[PDB]
């Protein structure tokens, strides 16, 4: 039984493009090595190029009668993982997308709630200290509190 | 000494089990599974083969009523036809004109190749995992066969290993299985006696030698064409050939977790699932006394390079101060890093280089060498190669430890933001307490 | 690159210099046989045709 | 492994290109231009003697 | 390839002439003898070796 010629392999980010050149029809069966197989079996009869995904768990492609070949995918990603929050965010986005976006969204939301709550507490303090002085007939508003808190500009 | 670890059930991963008996030099037992087999139990409900539609030569009787009794043979169809006038080469078969009767017989049996070519159906339950584990420690390096379940014990160089049941009871084979020569499929085959014609199971029998046989292949044999002797039979073609042509995608190319199914002792090999818990009872003769092992003092660890590749892409160096030249265990207490080397050589010069594989941007682990601990915080940069042909040599843990550059920024931002927030709470409390009186 | 257009390369028709990456991975002979097995990406020029 | 640098076009300059594939010891690849020829295309409109 | 740790650089002499007029001494702690690449990441200086 013949052995089909080994395909040229072009590496990509979490995918690999094969360039299959049968001389007579052959099977090409690829499966990922994870929880969900993501299998696909196909006869090839003319020279084609096929992109097959290679998740971090691993992929195995079986071309013709050669032994199956297993390729795995390294944690390649774009962005420097140690400089400025922008590059770390990019690093994680490349590695595990759609989860770090959740992470940054959650962190940013918590930061916003913290900022807003703190600022509201500050303005509440402003009120609780200045409203005793706006309901008096005589707008004293001693310049200590006048500077320390933005003073209402009482109008004699 | 009774000790208990869990090793990943991934073929080829070197698992470094660290054994720390106080009063003895720590021993690193490196074990890796060279191959694992998961054989399900079988039941052999029935088999299905190419069938032979045997029809005998008809009895076209010369003007006498003949009627055949239905004998218990598989899918027997026996029928009598009136008014046949067979004609053979020389001439008419029987002189008497219209009263000739044809008796046509038809039955189906297993093919003459049924013993060789047959897809056999089973039901599968449980699964007995049977592995080969290569153990290595001191000067002992041996591969042993272990039934991975809490029963089988294997003695290797005086140490006794029990490899416990898998953490996950997952099996690749569903309840109902069919097996052809090399490949296996999982499909709800019809029970015995309920095979529809044409589809898989049109011809069924218990064993490859059993004489019972059940078949509904629809032998609605018909009336002979006038003036010629033959037995016309129509019948749906063999269901085995149909099942051959539209099997579906076999389990050999569907199996999750990337295990290969072999056939004869039907089994699923190298399935990367779960953890094997191992309990080891080791004798005192396999350990090394403290008094005859180097004593390491003031061990401080710095990482030379850190590339979290699948291969052993990080290198760190240990600076120490020993007292005698000798070799001793080295092991990383956290699965954030896995060290390639198990026994390290210690010279009087305080420098030993080790290679470690990681997956975290900031792997922080405490490396232990010859009974002393040091901490190693690194900072890895990602690899640029995308596809490599070897499996991962690191447990896939990614969460960087605190004081890593990444989460240290989060710590600083959170600390400052929260500090201003608690300052806000402080000022609110101050103003409200001042106002309260 | 092998297989695609440009498997063979040559500056002129009559030039001597030549560049080829046709992936000639000659393999081990089968036992009991004289031959020279080679697995090679077919000519990229016919693919281009 | 694809790397992309720029080197000044001055004859004699030893340019030290630093190539760093993580997981391998960086290699410094040194190149220098020994002579560069800028050959214009021509048309030969006429000749005079 | 040798693995270098705790590398501190001190410049011995600095004379920015056209030739290689600066000499710097590199202190380090290696683990085995061997050759390895050296390169200055900025074009402010170019190393002869
Ligand atoms: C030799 O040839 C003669 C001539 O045919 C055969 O005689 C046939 O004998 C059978 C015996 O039953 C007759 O069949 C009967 O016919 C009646 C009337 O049609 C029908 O009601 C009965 O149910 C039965 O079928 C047949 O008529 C008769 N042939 C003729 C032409 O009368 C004889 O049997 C042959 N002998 C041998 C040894 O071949
Ligand atoms: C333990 O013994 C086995 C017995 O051979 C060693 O395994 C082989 O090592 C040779 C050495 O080059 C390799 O060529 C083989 O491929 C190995 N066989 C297998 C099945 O892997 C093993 O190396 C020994 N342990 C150590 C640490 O060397």
């Amino acid at each position: 039984v013949p052995m089909a010629r080994e395909p040229t392999v072009i590496h990509g980010k979490r995918e690999v493009t094969l360039h299959l050149h049968p001389d007579h029809p052959t099977l090409f069966s690829y499966r990922t090595l994870g929880e969900d197989p993501q299998y696909h079996e196909e006869w090839v009869t003319a020279a084609v190029e096929r992109t097959i995904p290679v998740p971090v768990d691993g992929m195995e492609y079986h071309w013709g009668n050669n032994d199956p070949v297993r390729l795995w995918s390294q944690l390649t990603t774009e962005g420097k993982p140690h400089g400025w929050p922008h590059q770390i965010v990019q690093y994680y986005y490349g590695l595990y997308p759609a989860a770090t976006v959740s992470a940054v969204v959650g962190m940013s939301l918590l930061a916003l709630i913290s900022i807003f709550a703190s600022c509201y507490m500050l303005v509440a303090a402003r009120s609780k200290c200045l409203t005793p002085y706006a309901l008096t007939p005589g707008a004293a508003v001693p310049w200590t509190l006048g500077i320390l808190c933005c003073a209402p500009r009482a109008h004699a | 000494y009774e000790h208990s670890t869990v090793m990943p059930n991934v073929v080829g991963f070197p698992y470094k089990a660290h054994i720390e008996r106080p009063g003895y030099s720590p021993l690193t037992l490196q074990m890796q599974v060279v191959e694992t087999s998961l054989e399900p139990t079988l039941n052999l409900e029935y088999i299905t083969c190419e069938y032979k539609t045997v029809v005998p030569s008809p009895y076209v009787k010369c003007c006498g009523a003949s009627e055949c009794s239905t004998k218990e043979k598989p899918d027997y169809q026996c029928k009598v036809y009136t008014g046949v006038y067979p004609f053979m080469w020389g001439g008419a078969y029987c002189f008497c004109d219209s009263e000739n009767t044809q008796l046509s017989e038809a039955y189906v049996d297993r093919s003459d190749v049924c013993r060789h070519d047959h897809a056999s159906a089973y039901k599968a339950h449980t699964a007995s995992l049977k592995a080969k584990v290569r153990v290595m420690y001191g000067n002992v390096n041996q591969t042993v066969d272990v039934y991975v379940n809490g029963d089988h014990a294997v003695t290797i160089g005086g140490t006794q290993f029990i490899f416990g049941p898998l953490s996950s009871a997952w099996t690749p084979f569903d309840n109902k299985i069919v097996v052809y020569k090399d490949e296996v499929f999982n499909q709800d085959f019809p029970p015995y006696g309920s095979g529809q014609p044409g589809r898989f199971g049109d011809i069924q029998s218990r064993t490859v030698e059993s004489n019972d046989l059940y078949a509904n292949t629809a032998l609605k044999l018909a009336r002979p064409s006038p003036g010629m002797v033959h037995v016309p039979y129509t019948q749906t073609p063999s269901g085995f050939k149909y099942w051959l042509k539209e099997k579906g995608t076999a389990l050999n190319t569907k199996a999750p977790f990337g295990c290969q199914i072999k056939t004869n002792p039907v089994r699923a090999m190298n399935c990367a699932v779960g953890n094997i818990p191992v309990s080891m009872n080791l004798p005192d003769s396999a350990f090394t006394r403290i008094v005859e092992a180097p004593t390491i003092i003031d061990l401080t660890c710095t990482v030379a390079t850190c590339t979290h590749s699948s291969d052993f892409g990080g290198v760190l160096t240990l600076t120490y101060k020993t007292d005698k030249n000798g070799d001793c265990s080295v092991h990383s207490h956290s699965n954030v890093a896995t060290l390639q080397e198990a026994t390290a050589k210690v010279k009087t010069a305080g420098k030993v280089t080790l290679h470690f594989s990681t997956a975290s941007a900031s792997p922080s682990f405490v490396v232990s060498l010859c009974s002393a601990r040091a901490t190693c915080s690194a900072s890895c940069e990602p690899p640029k190669d995308h596809i490599v042909p070897y499996a991962a040599s690191h447990s896939n843990v990614v969460f960087p430890d605190m004081s890593g550059t990444a989460l240290s920024w989060v710590q600083k931002i959170s600390g400052g933001l929260g500090a201003f927030a608690i300052g806000a709470i402080l000022v609110l409390v101050v103003v409200t307490c001042i106002g309260l009186r």
